[PDB]
């Protein structure tokens, strides 16, 4: 007798230039339970040394975390956020858009 | 409006594995953290001490440590009977908003279980059998606890929160001007492009990113969630779909900008 919510992945940059150092943010919202696996990707490879939030939950008790790594973007580079959770049948890759 | 509170997460995986984790919050602003393993308060900011003596805070840190461990200890002791009810998660939200009002909300599997009203532990109207059982033991069996919880939310929390606000005076009332830009993105439609208007790295959270088709403000854009940045600032993006070259702009209104609002023009205008 409880709740199961699927994570809401949201990907963005701390600032808008190639070669100029930035921060990639992956914000995972409203999920049940807390057991979550959030990964950050550089051309599909799991980015190591990536800091994150202390787990917190919204008014409605759904959890949330902000994931971040100091990154330097380039033309040929593809950045995305891979999240896997009990509600998810297979991981969810969410691409960071640019242009 | 002034609300300080602690949050606790008690994750109960199996007969043996069960962990606990806390945080110290001043609304959206995190002020404290909890070393789950060691049982040590983490003061995130310079002013996280507030006005409280370290002899105080240590005794507080201590009481928290005992409780963070004991709650798990006592929970796994009851769960030692029905190894089927595994896994499950307990959630705690408790503090005060300053006459001043205190609180203690509890959730099970992300659904209100019980509350602390005056000195009575009151079941959330719904799952009776588990709540009524817990509430009973809290109201009539664990003797110290109720008075302590009462004291923490009504005597300590208001005393602390007042201190913390006078402590973080500059940081809590700081004004961070937004970094705003435009962006193009292929829409799903033939001869249709998306117009992303960004406003990043701003604080306090209340912001107003609006797309204008020349004169009028256009509702019918894709407003995002005001999202967090590691630094403490906020981020917002509003998407406007346009057909193959449609003279429009983006007005950004933030508390920080001195009565002025940022305007961002996409391409050419034709008056
Ligand atoms: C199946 C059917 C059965 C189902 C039944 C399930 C049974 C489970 C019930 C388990 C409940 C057990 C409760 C035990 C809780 C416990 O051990 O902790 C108790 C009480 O501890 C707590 O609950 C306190 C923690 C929560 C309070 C959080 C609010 C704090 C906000 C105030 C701001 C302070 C600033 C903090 C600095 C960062 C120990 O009390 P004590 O002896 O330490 O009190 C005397 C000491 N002084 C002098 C300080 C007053
Ligand atoms: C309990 O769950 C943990 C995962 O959190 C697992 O590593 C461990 O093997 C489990 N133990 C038992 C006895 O089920
Ligand atoms: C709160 O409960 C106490 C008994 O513990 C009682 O004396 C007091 O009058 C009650 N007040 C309210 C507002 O219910
Ligand atoms: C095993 C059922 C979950 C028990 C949840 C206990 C929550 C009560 C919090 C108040 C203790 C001070
Ligand atoms: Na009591």
């Amino acid at each position: 007798t409880g709740i199961q919510r699927t994570p809401k992945i949201q990907v963005y940059s701390r600032h808008p230039e190639n070669g100029k150092s930035n921060f990639l943010n992956c914000y995972v919202s409203g999920f049940h339970p807390s057991d979550i696996e959030v990964d950050l990707l550089k051309n599909g490879e799991r980015i190591e040394k990536v800091e994150h939030s202390d787990l917190s939950f919204s008014k409605d008790w759904s959890f949330y975390l902000l994931y971040y790594t100091e990154f330097t973007p380039t033309e040929k580079d593809e950045y995305a956020c891979r999240v896997n959770h009990v509600t998810l049948s297979q991981p969810k890759i969410v691409k960071w858009d640019r242009d | 409006h002034v609300s300080f509170h602690v949050i606790q997460i008690f994750s109960f995986v199996n007969q043996s594995w069960a962990r606990g984790q806390g945080s110290g919050w001043l609304d959206e602003l995190q002020t404290h953290g909890w070393d789950s393993e060691s049982g040590t308060i983490i003061f995130l900011h310079n002013w996280s001490k507030g006005n409280f003596s370290n002899e105080e805070l240590s005794d507080l840190e201590l009481l928290f440590r005992f409780y963070l461990f004991g709650l798990t200890r006592e929970i796994q002791d009851h769960a030692s009977q029905d190894y089927s009810k595994y896994p499950f998660e307990v959630q705690v939200k408790a503090g005060c908003e300053l006459s001043p009002e205190g609180f203690f909300q509890v959730a099970f599997n992300g659904l209100d279980l019980l509350s602390f009203q005056n000195t009575t532990w009151v079941p959330s109207p719904g799952c009776g059998s588990l709540a009524q059982s817990v509430c009973h033991l809290l109201n009539h069996q664990y003797e110290g606890v109720t008075e302590t919880v009462y004291n923490l939310i009504r005597s300590t929390c208001p005393r602390f929160l007042l201190g913390l606000l006078d402590a973080g005076k500059m940081y809590v009332h700081r004004q961070v001007r937004p970094e705003a830009w435009l962006s193009s993105r292929p829409s799903l439609g033939s001869g249709q492009l998306l117009l992303v208007c960004h406003a990043s790295g701003f604080y306090p959270k209340p912001v107003w990113v609006t797309w204008m088709r020349n004169e009028q403000e256009q509702l019918g854009t894709k407003h995002g969630d005001i999202l967090p940045n590691a630094d403490g600032t906020w981020y917002l993006q509003v998407i406007l779909e346009v057909a193959s070259e449609e003279g429009l702009s983006c007005r950004v209104r933030h508390s920080s900008l001195g009565g002025q609002d940022i305007i961002l023009y996409w391409g050419s205008l034709v008056p």
